[PDB]
């Protein structure tokens, strides 16, 4: 919860969960 | 006791999104020679996807930034030689996978559910070869796919019930290979109109277990159709 | 030059979200042995903070699992928590030894001496997230860093500036959760949050955007922290 500093259509097949 | 523990060391990977990992447990599990349960085999095809998922998306980004760098030379061939890295981890990826296939899932698969789902993903890793094959090569990677395609589409036809989320994930990958392997949106279209016509007329074959899956990827049946029209 | 493409090959990777890729790309540029550029730090910051990152994210998942199981699945989450750690611990290494050998004795300006300062405090302190002793002595090369990187920018630079307010950001977290102070955690972020505030006219059109965010940070901590 607490923050430190950041990092920083097709078509559909089957997904993945 | 073993295999147990090298299931549950995917888990444990899967958990941890560590996906190298999770497919090197199962690829174990898979290499001790026995039929895996549904559960292991949806962990094995889980991990497998999201390895070679990176790198197909990968390959997209680094594609799109090659064309999109035509009049800079320097930039563009340094884009050509990234994506032909990318693309030889994604061949050994999909050699891998099409090689534990052949070696133990397909020649061992004893039910008809167990073979549809082992030729659909041989369509799959074949279909993920052909996105980046060129260009005799690519001829027979495509046919490849096609045919184990072909046999898990006639096996799933007659073995097993319309709603199956196995027979509508074929159903679902199939169309798209027609679509973007084959370009052929006509016959895409007529294959998922087909499978979400003939999973909401058996709509009472759903069991509490299935129906989640099976209405998801009628869904997604339905979402290319509205894209492939329009 | 070969320093050149190596930094376009790393923004390759970075588009391609192939942060090994980024980093292995940004530490041979840093021992190329010239002080890096602002493109190149930043660079060099966003690789191996993903790197890293990765380990800590699979690190606080398994650790959970493994203190929520009591007694042999126990021991299976402990040994795959040990080894995400020994991965940690080699990225820290990696980074705090290209800290000390290339980049920290190169800084020229008050602003890139503040961020090596600020990089060696944060992967100290990673070390620190997961050290038990050997521990203390990570702890205090971490508060070390943090130290005179907060003294060189409270004399060097804004307010306003980023890496001023990332820097109290950081050294924040630092204090409430490796040292567990929660008073000196909030009061360092509520003076650097004031601080910049009153002073919003030192915003450059560059650097606004940078700012803002970590204000907002600063705030959101300082708000978890108190309510
Ligand atoms: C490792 O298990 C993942 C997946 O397997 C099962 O789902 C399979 C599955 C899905 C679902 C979410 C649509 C996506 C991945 C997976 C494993 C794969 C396939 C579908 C249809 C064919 C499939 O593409 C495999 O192709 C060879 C078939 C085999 C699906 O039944 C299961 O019901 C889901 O419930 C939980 O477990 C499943 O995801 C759950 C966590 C729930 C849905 O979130
Ligand atoms: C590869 O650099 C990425 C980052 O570097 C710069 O931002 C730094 C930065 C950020 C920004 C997004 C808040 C997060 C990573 C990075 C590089 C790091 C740090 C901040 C504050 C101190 C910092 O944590 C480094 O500490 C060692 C300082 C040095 C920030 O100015 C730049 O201005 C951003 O604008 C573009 O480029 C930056 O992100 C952009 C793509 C824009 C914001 O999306
Ligand atoms: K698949
Ligand atoms: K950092």
């Amino acid at each position: 919860h607490r923050y430190s500093t950041p990092h920083a259509q097709r078509s559909t097949s089957t997904p993945n969960v | 006791m073993d295999k147990n523990e090298l299931v549950q060391k995917a888990k444990l990977a899967e958990q941890a999104e560590r996906y190298d990992d999770m497919a090197a447990c199962m690829k174990s599990v898979t290499e001790q020679g026995a039929e895996l349960s549904n559960e292991e085999r949806n962990l094995l095809s889980v991990a497998y996807k999201n390895v070679v998922g990176a790198r197909r998306s990968s390959w997209r980004v680094v594609s799109s930034i090659e064309q999109k760098t035509e009049g800079a030379e320097k930039k563009q061939q340094m884009a050509r030689e990234y994506r032909e890295k990318i693309e030889t981890e994604l061949r050994d990826i999909c050699n891998d996978v099409l090689s534990l296939l052949e070696k133990f899932l397909i020649p061992n698969a004893s039910q008809a559910e167990s073979k549809v789902f082992y030729l659909k993903m041989k369509g799959d890793y074949y279909r993920y070869l052909a996105e980046v094959a060129a260009g005799d090569d690519k001829k027979g990677i495509v046919d490849q796919s096609q045919q184990a395609y072909q046999e898990a589409f006639e096996i799933s036809k007659k073995e097993m019930q319309p709603t199956h989320p196995i027979r509508l994930g074929l159903a679902l990958n199939f169309s798209v290979f027609y679509y973007e392997i084959l370009n052929s949106p006509e016959k895409a279209c007529s294959l998922a109109k087909t499978a979400f016509d003939e999973a909401i007329a058996e709509l009472d074959t759903l069991s509490e277990e299935s129906y989640k899956d099976s209405t998801l990827i009628m869904q997604l049946l339905r979402d290319n159709l509205t894209l492939w029209t329009s």
